[PDB]
């Protein structure tokens, strides 16, 4: 492939460099339309800018935490982090968010990796070996109330059991309702006068729930869960302007008030170098 | 070799090697030729 | 039972590796795809669409006005604007090009810089745009500027002028984050003759300026952008 | 003697002529078309009023003055009250449509000024409150009036800051969306053909707008000496290939 | 010894994975199969059999009577019953259809709603059943109702009427647990003319109503049912 | 008008059955042409024959 | 590839792709045609 062809002096009536940008086109002008060039080859394919590659590496999408401790006398397991949940969403963390929001609709399978590490902030004789249980409560499913409920039975709910310190991994098809995931949605659930606005109304795919299978030892053990997400088989439509201001909420476009100028002011003139 | 039955479980896809910027760079209704005048 | 040996790296999680995994939802059938206009395949497809450069960066809070390069009637010989070409920083940085370049470590290729004139139709002007390849200082006067890559632009019916910064380089890749060894030059613009307004007309006229990449362009070695960060996870 | 410059669009019982055009944009290089069976889901036969809905409606005019910040209309909202298009809209459960948008602004060879005319698929607005304040319904359904970016923040309304596109992105990059400029010195109209863009084959016309049309002054209007300091901008829009499905009782929407 | 590397996920137990295992009972011979009528292969086979809907839900303890929709002689213009179509909740919820839908997250397809009349043979009646697609309110009077999907039913020799709620939807799947965006409409029924009893006869007559799915139907993404739970393991 | 002026007018034909339009909104919903004043000096609008009865009386 | 000798040790079975609701939806002795009267 040639990156530049050889081109010499020109004295024409045919001027490729004068255009009318009002038309909305970006005319494909090249170095050889306005200087004299020599042949050179590309030596490159643009492999690593493919959208599959761009969205295809694992990104941290969520960090939660649960603890193993005596539940005796706990009136609210959920509240004691005897077990937590993550109401599946990819808008939490902004690193992967900005990347995704470069497009309007996106379609992909997900591969999740879940790393779990334990901490024992206060005096323990040892490090126990705990087994985590991650179960996906599809919307319209009995939500775990306790840490050893009947829900954890998950007889129809896909669940994975792995050891703390270890990692769990699996992949999920694209479980979108539509033909693709809406990165943006300028509409509402229904024609109400108070109903929410955005995608937060469209992206209601239940939540994930973690818990430690093991009973309690004499000390307490903090287990912190990190969920990583990798898109595989990516398809993206309609590019948009990149995010400039900071994010404030999962699912709304809102930016913070009295934010700071995002364009760097010159130290000098327009004329400055 | 796929070891698994479902398609979601296969590895990453392989390069589009599609690439056609004209839907974005030249969505004009009447075709513009480089070198010919923009507005006639 | 077949005998195996495990190598160094067993059990590691590399966020960039690409392997098979069991599906959690065996046998599930995804929604059919329907057709949607606009599919993107490569980021290289989109960085060829031009977008406006806030060249007039001199303000103090972001304003529509930093997209406008002003022009003065009757000045002769003088300089319209100047900038270095660190596409990952400074004026370029918020443009779509600048914004994507920042997802990669290295770039190579030609850039297309165009200026669209917005003054009254009955006015006229001749400007010179000059690209100064690495190695010399930003030009200080047109004489200096005109000895490097340049285009005399004659403002006419055809409203825009497309200047190309041809890839001039020893090393075949430059770093997107500004680096010296790897630096690309300067871009300046001066009156060639001068802007002239018709009667009954007055004041400043402005040029809009765009930037996009030539088909020439290469970007490689993906990394994280300095353009976005956060202090606590977002909630609903 | 054909110029890129003169054009005629006849759609239904209405025709537009421009003698100073700058080509026309067809979003994503695709022209509006009906919904194919292979893409269909709802089993209902659809209704295609054709020429009674696919004609040109001219919205009320705006006034560009030196202080203007820009205006924003949503589709199909802007047309919610135009003739039979609108009736069909409130009466069917689902509908689908593409449009021809023609924005008009003429001046003289002594004026200067340049407007950006852009179509943004799925333009989800931001609350000026920040945090996770929502933007109430009424605020994103201004009707033919559209939203005036130089009007004041209101409560439950969107933010109207132009250099952020009403969503946290910079004005400068709106050029990645199908768009066309109106530069008084060149141009006097802008025309964009919009194909139907959605993640579902057909949708509700009232709970979801699928494009915002935005007209934004970028190079300020500058009139000749002792000229009146303003110009009107007119927007005329025509639904094209419209289909309605799931007819019934007639939606009642807030406010 | 062949060199290997283990990946992330090694040692995990995913309740949904499908692999081989050693048999604990090597060489055991299972009992021969004999023929048994009734084999089921798909849950889609059984949700097409219709079952009764406790439409008359207004009681206070479960009774045979909530299966009976009453009809009054001589009323004109008035409304016989109304319900939304959240097949995973409310009247539908205990029906076989409702009961299976609850094992899945998403459903799509047409529903078949039929009414069998049980009044004396010498009586007569004309009813209108109306389906109101998402987007409008439950109809408030027949005029409103008759502008959407409807069937005038004439009570005759043929005892049942089968109304179909054709799949009317933007999005190709709806959630089985009630959700707004995803909501399906309303179903109402009104006197078209009115029930008329023969002489020597009196009181209320009832309609029985059934629900089953059309062959159209799709259910996907299995999950756990809210319809059953427990607090301690059962013993003998 | 002078050559250096400009204007955009709408001509509308309203078929029998409605009143003479009272504002452009009303006018623009019937047969109409947006005329852009340019180099080409004249605009030709056609009142297409819209009628139930195939002849009308001249008086 | 089965690694094991016994049939119980193989993975899950593969979709019936049988599907015939008529034993449940139309177990009538004399065949009913849709469109013809139910009771003659
Ligand atoms: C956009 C967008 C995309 C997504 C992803 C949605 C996730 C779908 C459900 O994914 C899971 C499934 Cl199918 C199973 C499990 C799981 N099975 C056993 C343990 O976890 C976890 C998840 Cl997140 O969210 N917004």
């Amino acid at each position: 492939t040639v990156a530049s062809i050889s081109s010499g002096p020109k004295h024409t009536q045919k001027v490729p460099i004068l255009t009318a940008n009002e038309t909305g086109a970006t005319m494909p002008v090249l170095p050889s339309d306005s200087i004299e060039t020599r042949t050179t080859y590309m030596h490159f394919n643009g492999s690593e800018t493919d959208v599959e590659c761009f969205l295809g590496r694992a990104a941290c999408v969520h960090v939660t935490e649960i603890q193993n401790k005596d539940a005796t006398g706990i009136d609210n397991h959920r509240e004691a982090k005897l077990f937590n949940d993550w109401k599946i969403n990819l808008s939490s963390l902004v690193q992967l968010r900005k990347k995704l929001e470069l497009f309007t609709y996106v379609r992909f399978d997900s591969e999740y990796t879940i790393l779990a590490t334990a901490s024992q902030p206060d005096s323990a004789n040892y490090s126990s070996n705990l087994v985590v249980q991650a179960m996906y409560v599809p919307p319209g499913a009995p939500n775990p109330k306790e840490w050893d409920d009947y829900t954890w039975q998950s007889a129809s709910n896909p669940s994975v059991f792995f050891k703390v310190g270890d990692t769990s991994r699996f992949s999920v098809p694209y479980v979108g309702l539509a033909s693709a995931y809406n990165c943006f949605y300028d509409g509402y659930s229904h024609d109400d006068a108070e109903t929410q606005y955005g995608i937060t109304v469209l992206n209601h795919m239940g939540s994930m729930a973690f818990r430690i299978v093991n009973e309690h030892d004499e000390h307490k053990t903090l287990v912190k869960i990190r969920v990583y997400h990798r898109a595989k088989h990516v398809e993206a439509w309609i590019p948009r302007a990149p995010r400039a201001l900071p994010y404030t909420s999962i699912g709304r476009t809102n930016y913070p008030k009295n934010t700071e100028p995002v364009i760097k002011k010159r130290k000098g003139d327009i004329k400055s170098y | 070799i796929n070891y698994y039955k479902d398609a979601a479980s296969t590895s990453s896809a392989g390069q589009s090697l599609s690439m056609d910027p004209s839907k974005f760079t030249e969505p004009v209704k009447d075709l513009m030729l480089k070198g010919a005048p923009a507005l006639n | 039972g077949l005998p195996t040996t495990t190598l160094p790296g067993s059990g590691q999680f590399l966020t960039t590796d690409d392997r098979q995994s069991p599906s959690a939802l065996p046998n599930y059938e995804p929604t059919p795809r329907i057709h949607i206009p606009g599919k993107v395949h490569n980021l290289l497809e989109i960085i060829q669409v031009d977008t406006l450069i806030p060249m007039n960066n001199t303000h103090t809070k972001d304003e529509v006005n930093s997209y406008l390069i002003p022009l003065n009637a009757n000045r002769q010989n003088e300089q319209v604007f100047g900038t270095n070409l660190f596409i990952g920083d400074g004026v370029f940085k918020t443009t779509l090009l600048g914004e994507i370049v920042q997802y990669y470590t290295h770039w190579s290729g030609s850039l297309r810089f165009s200026l669209m004139y917005t003054g009254p139709a009955l006015s006229s002007a001749k400007l010179i745009l000059a690209y100064t390849p690495p190695g010399a200082r930003g030009p200080q006067d047109r004489r200096e500027a005109m000895l490097g890559t340049h285009v005399v632009w004659d403002i006419g019916l055809q409203s825009t002028i497309v200047m190309t910064i041809p890839w001039t380089s020893g090393v075949q890749f430059r770093y997107t984050d500004p680096d010296t060894y790897t630096s690309a030059g300067f871009l300046s613009c001066w009156y060639q003759t001068s802007l002239i307004l018709p009667p009954e007309t007055t004041g400043q006229v402005y040029l809009l300026s765009f930037i996009s990449a030539c088909p020439d362009f290469k970007l490689r070695l993906m990394k994280d952008t300095q353009t976005i960060s956060q202090t606590v996870a977002l909630t609903e | 003697g054909y110029s890129d410059r003169v054009q005629q669009i006849t759609l239904g019982n209405s025709t537009i002529t421009t003698q100073e055009a700058a080509n026309a944009v067809v979003c994503y290089a695709e022209w509006p078309e009906y919904l194919p069976d292979v893409d269909a889901s709802d089993v209902n036969k659809t209704s295609k009023p054709d020429t009674s809905v696919c004609r040109f409606y001219t919205l009320d005019s705006k006034t560009w003055t030196t202080g203007s910040k820009g205006w924003c209309w949503k589709l199909p909202d802007a047309l919610k009250d135009m003739g039979v298009f609108g009736q069909n809209m409130f009466f069917h459960s689902l509908g689908r449509s593409g449009y021809t948008v023609h924005v008009q602004c003429n001046a003289t060879k002594f004026h200067s000024g340049c407007l950006l005319v852009v179509v943004i698929p799925e333009h989800q607005l931001a609350s000026h409150e920040g945090g996770n304040v929502s933007v109430k319904y009424t605020f994103t359904h201004p009707g033919e009036r559209g939203i005036d970016l130089s009007s004041a923040n209101e409560v439950g309304g969107p933010v109207k800051d132009v250099v952020y596109n009403m969503n946290g992105t910079l004005l400068g990059n709106l050029l990645i969306f199908p768009h066309q400029f109106i530069n008084l010195r060149t141009n006097n109209t802008a025309t964009i053909v919009i194909p139907y863009i959605n993640s579902v084959p057909i949708d509700s016309m009232t709970r979801h707008n699928n494009v915002s049309l935005m007209v934004i002054p970028i190079a300020p209007l500058t009139v000749p000496t002792g000229a009146t300091p303003s110009l009107p901008i007119t927007v005329t829009i025509a639904p094209m290939c419209t289909e309605f499905s799931g007819i019934r009782s007639k939606s009642i929407v807030p406010q």
